[PDB]
């Protein structure tokens, strides 16, 4: 999984 | 003029072609103008796609890179340098264009507590797609303008906004990534994501629904990358 | 260069930068010379996915224009159908690019049962995607030069390629696809989709476990539309 | 409906 940025 | 700009970024935001959403949003922002939050989100999103993808490009181009690099055949790792500083390149301009439109037409027009705090925090965001793939001198100089970026936003969202505010966690979220994937320091990261997180929970009893919806969604994304990192 | 040039349309997959794909593999198609089982793929990936973004595009856009028919309303709708209409060239530069390499570069230059089938069929589609979109006797033309396209390979096949060869099994997913879209004709869709079918099962047998994977995949694909189409 | 398969 790619740890979320907004 | 406005309205036409606007609903014809909306088109093109469904038609995912967002180089034409930046022409849109740009035209919009180009007349000195408080945006309301849907052309906030709109620049933003338009941005985010069109960087978006060269950044997933980048990532991909300099994984081949480091897998010829170990295999060690050497001669094929003459294009792929050349096609990794393309891809710079175009990241280079494109963070370039937006903070050239932060600091010339949108900082200096925006006289409101959320505004202010979202447009420095889109500024340090873009610094730090700018420290994503620089080295040296210039890793540095990007890394040391998103982190002030993000001070001059956290400083002005803790005066100004309510803790439970999704543009505040934001902006806690991309800094505890800026902290984690930047100066390449988990604790921080981790303390400063949790800490954002456990101020929103409190004063969370009070919001209209669509307000908690909203909260919710970026504390989710607060907690995976807690979950994630842990 | 030729050497080189495929491995700069090999990063541009990967990167899914495929504007560049197309770039590189137009170098390699303008050699005039018979392209490699790679060569032929690459190639045709790199088409399937510039159209593909447009195409995806349009009915997307044919969503909202649909949506406010419904809603009726008409002052949008003139933005809209301007959207449209701009993809829609994009469609028609795009495709009339790719035939255009076909007949003149590609099909001239093939010597191979499998590459002379490949863009019989290459043509079939993309005047299929032509077809599409268009209207009254601008459909009618491309049909017409679609169903010649697709059944003069179906021809060469039937003698040069066996029934569980995929290029052949393909062209008949292909074209199956065609009658159900293009024609409107559920029913030969159907009979030509199952008739593929049910020719590869016999000679499995025979060929490669990487060559029974390829056919396969690609019966799996033809038996999936009949599953839904009925 | 989710969309028929093409090669």
């Amino acid at each position: 999984r790619r740890r979320n940025s907004n | 003029d406005r309205e036409d700009l606007v609903y014809q970024a909306k088109l093109a935001e469904q038609a995912e072609r967002y180089d034409e959403m930046v022409e849109s949003m740009k035209k919009v922002a180009g007349m000195d103008v408080e945006l309301t939050v849907e052309e906030r989100n709109l620049l933003s999103v338009a941005y985010k796609n069109v960087i978006g993808a060269r950044r997933a490009s980048w990532r991909i181009i300099s994984s081949i890179e480091q897998k010829e690099e170990n295999k060690g055949g050497e001669d094929k790792l003459k294009m792929i340098r050349e096609y990794r500083q393309m891809v710079e390149t175009e990241l280079k301009l494109i963070c370039c264009d937006i903070l050239d439109v932060l600091d010339k037409h949108l900082i200096p027009a925006a006289n409101t507590g959320e505004s202010k705090v979202f447009y420095y925090k889109m500024k340090g965001d873009y610094h730090r797609y700018l420290a994503e793939f620089a080295t040296g001198n210039d890793r540095k100089e990007a890394a040391e303008n998103s982190l002030v970026a993000y001070k001059a936003a956290s400083d002005i969202a803790m005066t100004e906004l309510p803790p439970t505010h999704p543009i505040r966690l934001g902006l806690a979220l991309n800094f505890s990534v800026f902290y984690y994937e930047i100066l390449n320091s988990p604790d921080r990261a981790c303390r400063l994501a949790k800490a954002a997180f456990d101020d929103a929970i409190a004063e969370l009893d009070t919001l209209s629904e669509e307000s908690y919806k909203d909260s919710t969604l970026i504390m989710q994304l607060l907690r995976d990358n807690l979950t994630l990192w842990t």
